[PDB]
């Protein structure tokens, strides 16, 4: 549902800076990428150009890319975690099961029976609950344990 | 960033478990895989258009 | 004659490959196959085989590259007018590389 | 003059000796049933190779008894041996020693000095810049370059793998 | 041949000599008084590599 | 305002941590409530630090190792102005307060006054020609924290508004290692910063020196004489699962 | 076509100024093949990688009498220079030799020594009326 643009303008009549009208190739585009598509001047037709630079199905392809680019990065940017191989044993009851793959069987449903239904790809685990099991070797804990809020004590909130 | 990727060999850790690469390794042996060694980490990028 | 036969894409053919290597290991003389070349052998004896392209590099471009020895400058502009012979006086112990010998 | 002949890969024959390992390695965890379990020995016979030891902690190898079920094989099986592949290869091999070829480079001398300019064609974009020692995490860093005093010097690495990309 | 030469010359010539600062001072961080901001990172954190590199 | 007589009813207001943060989606009351707290906190002439935007610390112009702290960082121009606005707010309150612990032999131009008060402090701060002001707004920084955590008696309020870019990093990465070494030529050092960039790990915002002397205080028992009323920001930038390039216009 | 340069004049209709898809024009006419870079000078119109071999058209492949011009692929080896002996590319109108050999031709394609389409014109080859239309581009004096 984003806003922004993924389609590369059409070729026409030349374009220029107007109300209500950029040129093609314009540094505003595509976070100025578009550098890398532009034959700059009055270019002349018979001698000169960069044949890719005009072309409807190329120039697309790039645009593609770069868009692809654009969203991967925000995907990694939006990850606070890193995967961690656990054996069987050790890991907490929920992936105690069989979680088949990706886009293997429907998206899968963590715990139906304890009330909690979310994706179990997506479940982030914290690792200071873990640390038991990541860093059994350190004696005492490197990370000190969360904190929780009573959520039944009386605080601003509750008018006391 | 610019890592080192690494592998814990299963009779070093303190519970031997099937590690991820080595069932790869398996996967490729199987159904006989290339595995390209230069295949870039950074560059997984999905085709948004039909993806 | 009855065979199996692979198909479609080049995996499928990996008894086919062992043949046609054997094959062609079996009836290709080295002595032939020696004297194929590959481009950078072959600009090694240009005169300005390597620089770096302006995409990366350029800036690590040095003036050490340059063959000042092969041309004749204009002292004024600092420019290029002419270009001595290459040919005439050219030494190399190397016309090919140097594991070769027909 | 020359010394000895090799035999045909056809010609080879295969003993227990050679196609199971003799040894065995040692997980952290380890105890002489776990072992023993693991091989299908019983654990009197493990002793006995092994000089009746007992506690394992200190060993990174445990020696096999012939009397074992499941060895391990000492180098997988469906591979194919490198006779065959040599075998496919012989008048290259005997020319290999003719010219008395030591190598062939593949690159000019100076090539990793341009970057840009040598890529074959299995290589791929975006590069891959060389390491930097302790760039992996803030306190490595800070340890390293910054304040020199720091006491910690790495962030907690746990035990387990860390699989940096993925999927 | 020679046009070669001399291009091949001029290209060299560029690539090894200096240029004009490559941002643009009208907008920031730039614009900013050059004792302060960006401009003491590079007086005194960058500067021989950007001149290494002749601003280019 | 009196807080040592109701010291009971306070830590049970808050479940004894130090102060609340506040948090809700984008574009409810939040700002507006912080700014209301420091209405309420300024109109009852309580000392009260006031951060308007975090932002203008942890995603900023530009970030300096501090001065005289190993192994931490600035934000310059947050902390100068901070340390201006700060002084010109709490004036009356700050003349009076004494200095416990700061060194009586501060750097100073010929025809300045060695500063006696927590107002002369922050005076002191940022009135400087630059790149002075520099150097001087993080030696100042520090101090002025190391003041704050010293006073037991007088009530302080500390309004942040979006503490949540303070819990986790600054968008500056640690300086490539090789900018650190000095070099020859780029031709042969073995370097590559020239030719590619990278990530280098980002700096967290625990280092931030100012966000130290915060940090110091809350985790520190032994100091209920400080009340954080916070905040939290969602104002970051939507993405859904695909993201064009957005249309500047 | 208008006029018959070959054969093909009278096979082919032009279809006036048409449009073909991206780099599939029917008749392969390199008139960019000799266009000066000096940074671009070992990548332009030449193999995309270095480790690649010289073509197939470095090498005698059979038993052969001999050629009249070799190929245009053909790439220029030091010994092209050295040896002192004939190449020659079929260009038009007829042959182009290599008679001055230079080593600055080394490790190009024959492609990128040649000029397709050449500055200088003959003024016998053209039509009264084409003399007139190249008079008027300012290409022949009149
Ligand atoms: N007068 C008054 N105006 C309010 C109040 N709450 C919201 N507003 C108005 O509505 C806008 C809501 O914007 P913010 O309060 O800045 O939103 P926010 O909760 O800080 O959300 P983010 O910064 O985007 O996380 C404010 O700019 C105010 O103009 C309020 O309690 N009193
Ligand atoms: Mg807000």
């Amino acid at each position: 549902v984003s806003t922004g643009e993924f389609d590369h303008p059409p070729f026409q009549f030349r374009q220029r800076h107007t109300f209500n009208t950029t040129p093609l190739h314009d540094a505003n585009r595509f976070g100025g990428r578009t550098a890398y598509l532009r034959e700059i001047g009055p270019v002349n037709i018979k001698k000169q150009g960069r044949r890719f630079k005009k072309d409807p199905r190329t120039v697309q392809f790039n645009v593609d890319v770069w868009c692809a680019q654009q969203t991967l990065r925000k995907r990694w940017k939006q990850r606070d975690w890193e995967v961690i191989e656990i054996p069987f044993r050790l890991v907490p009851r929920e992936q105690q099961r069989v979680i088949p793959e990706l886009y293997t069987d429907i998206p899968q449903m963590t715990d139906p029976a304890r009330n909690d239904f979310s994706n179990i790809r997506n479940k982030v685990y914290d690792r200071e609950e873990l640390q038991g099991v990541l860093f059994p070797a350190a004696g005492a804990m490197l990370y000190p344990p969360l904190q929780r809020v009573d959520k039944q004590a009386m605080t601003l909130d509750k008018y006391l | 960033g610019v890592h080192r990727v690494g592998y814990t060999h299963p009779s070093t850790l303190p519970v031997p478990c099937a590690q991820r690469w080595d069932l790869r390794l398996a996967r490729a042996r199987i159904f006989q895989e290339y595995i390209e060694e230069k295949a870039p980490g950074a560059w997984q990028l999905e085709d948004e258009r039909s993806m | 004659r009855y065979k199996a036969s692979p198909h479609g894409y080049i995996r499928h053919f990996e008894n086919e490959v062992r043949d046609l290597l054997q094959y062609v290991d079996g009836v290709t003389p080295w002595k032939q196959a020696q004297k194929i070349r590959t481009y950078w052998e072959v600009r090694s004896h240009h005169p300005m085989p390597q620089f770096n392209r302006p995409e990366v590099a350029m800036h690590r471009n040095t003036v050490g590259l340059l063959p000042a020895h092969m041309w004749e400058t204009d002292k004024k502009t600092g420019k290029v007018k002419s270009v001595k012979d290459s040919v005439r006086d050219y030494q190399t112990k190397t016309p090919y590389p140097k594991w070769v010998q027909l | 003059s020359e010394t000895e002949l090799v035999a045909p890969l056809s010609c080879w024959t295969s003993t227990s000796e050679s196609e199971f390992s003799p040894v065995e390695r040692v997980h952290a965890n380890d105890t002489l049933v776990a072992i023993a379990r693991r091989l299908q020995c019983s654990e009197e016979a493990l002793r006995a190779v092994n000089d009746g030891i007992t506690d394992v902690s200190g060993l990174d190898f445990v020696r096999v008894p012939p009397e074992a079920r499941r060895p391990r094989r000492l180098v997988e099986p469906q591979l194919r041996p490198q006779a065959a592949t040599d075998a496919l290869l012989a008048r290259t091999i005997a020319e290999e020693e003719t010219f008395k070829l030591k190598s062939i480079p593949h690159l000019p001398q100076n090539a990793e000095r341009f970057p840009h300019e040598y890529h074959t064609p299995t290589s791929r974009f975006p590069p891959t810049p060389s390491e930097t020692p302790a760039t992996q995490d803030w306190m490595a860093y800070t340890a390293k370059y910054l304040d020199k005093q720091f006491t910690i010097s790495a962030e907690p690495a746990p035990v387990y793998n860390v699989n940096k990309l993925w999927p | 041949h020679r046009a070669l030469a001399d291009s091949l010359r001029a290209y060299v010539e560029f690539s090894t000599s200096k240029r004009v600062e490559p941002w643009d001072a009208r907008f920031k961080p730039f614009d900013r008084i050059e004792k302060d901001g960006v401009y003491v990172l590079m007086r005194y954190m960058m500067e021989e590599k950007l001149q290494l590199c002749n601003y280019h | 305002q009196h807080w040592h007589t109701k010291r009971s009813v306070l830590s049970s207001l808050t479940n004894g941590r130090t102060g609340f943060i506040v948090d809700g989606p984008t574009g409810c009351g939040k700002s507006a409530l912080m700014c209301q707290v420091v209405h309420f906190a300024r109109s009852r002439n309580i000392v009260t630090l006031y951060v308007p935007d975090a932002k203008v610390w942890t995603h900023g112009e530009w970030c300096w190792p501090s001065t005289i702290l190993p192994g931490f960082f600035d934000a310059p121009d947050a902390a100068r102005s901070f340390l201006k606005y700060f002084a010109v707010a709490n004036r009356a309150t700050l003349t009076s307060w004494k200095l416990r612990c700061t060194p009586k032999d501060l750097p100073t131009e010929q025809g300045e006054r060695q500063p006696q008060n927590l107002y002369e402090l922050c005076e002191w701060g940022h009135r400087a020609v630059a790149p002075a002001s520099i150097d001087r707004q993080s030696v100042c920084v520090k101090f002025l924290m190391d003041e704050l955590s010293e006073e037991k008696k007088l009530p302080v309020v500390i309004v942040v508004d979006g503490w949540n870019l303070f819990s986790h990093e600054t968008h500056f990465r640690y300086p490539h290692p090789d900018f650190l070494r000095g070099l020859a030529s780029f031709n042969e050092s073995s370097t590559d910063i020239d030719l590619y960039p990278q990530e280098l790990p980002r700096i967290p915002a625990s280092r931030l020196s100012f966000v130290r002397g915060l940090n110091k205080m809350i985790l520190s028992g032994d100091d209920p004489n400080k009340f954080f009323i916070t905040c939290t920001t969602r104002d970051f930038k939507p993405f859904d699962g695909i993201s064009g390039f957005p249309n500047v216009e | 076509l208008k006029i018959a340069k070959s054969a093909f004049g009278f096979y082919l209709a032009r279809r006036g100024q048409r449009k073909y898809p991206f780099l599939r024009r029917p008749h392969i006419k390199n008139t960019h093949s000799m266009n000066p870079s000096a940074p671009y000078f070992w990548s332009f119109m030449t193999a995309k990688s270095q480790m690649a071999f010289l073509p197939e058209e470095n090498y005698i492949t059979g038993d052969w009498t001999g050629k009249f011009f070799v190929s245009k692929r053909q790439v220029y080896t030091l010994q092209h220079a050295t040896s002192g002996a004939k190449v020659r590319v079929k260009s038009f109108p007829s042959i182009f030799e290599f008679n001055s050999p230079s080593r600055w031709n080394i490790g190009k394609e024959m492609n990128t020594l040649t000029k397709p389409r050449m500055d200088l014109i003959d003024e016998q080859m053209l039509t009264k009326k084409q003399r007139l239309d190249y008079v008027r581009a300012g290409l022949l004096p009149k």
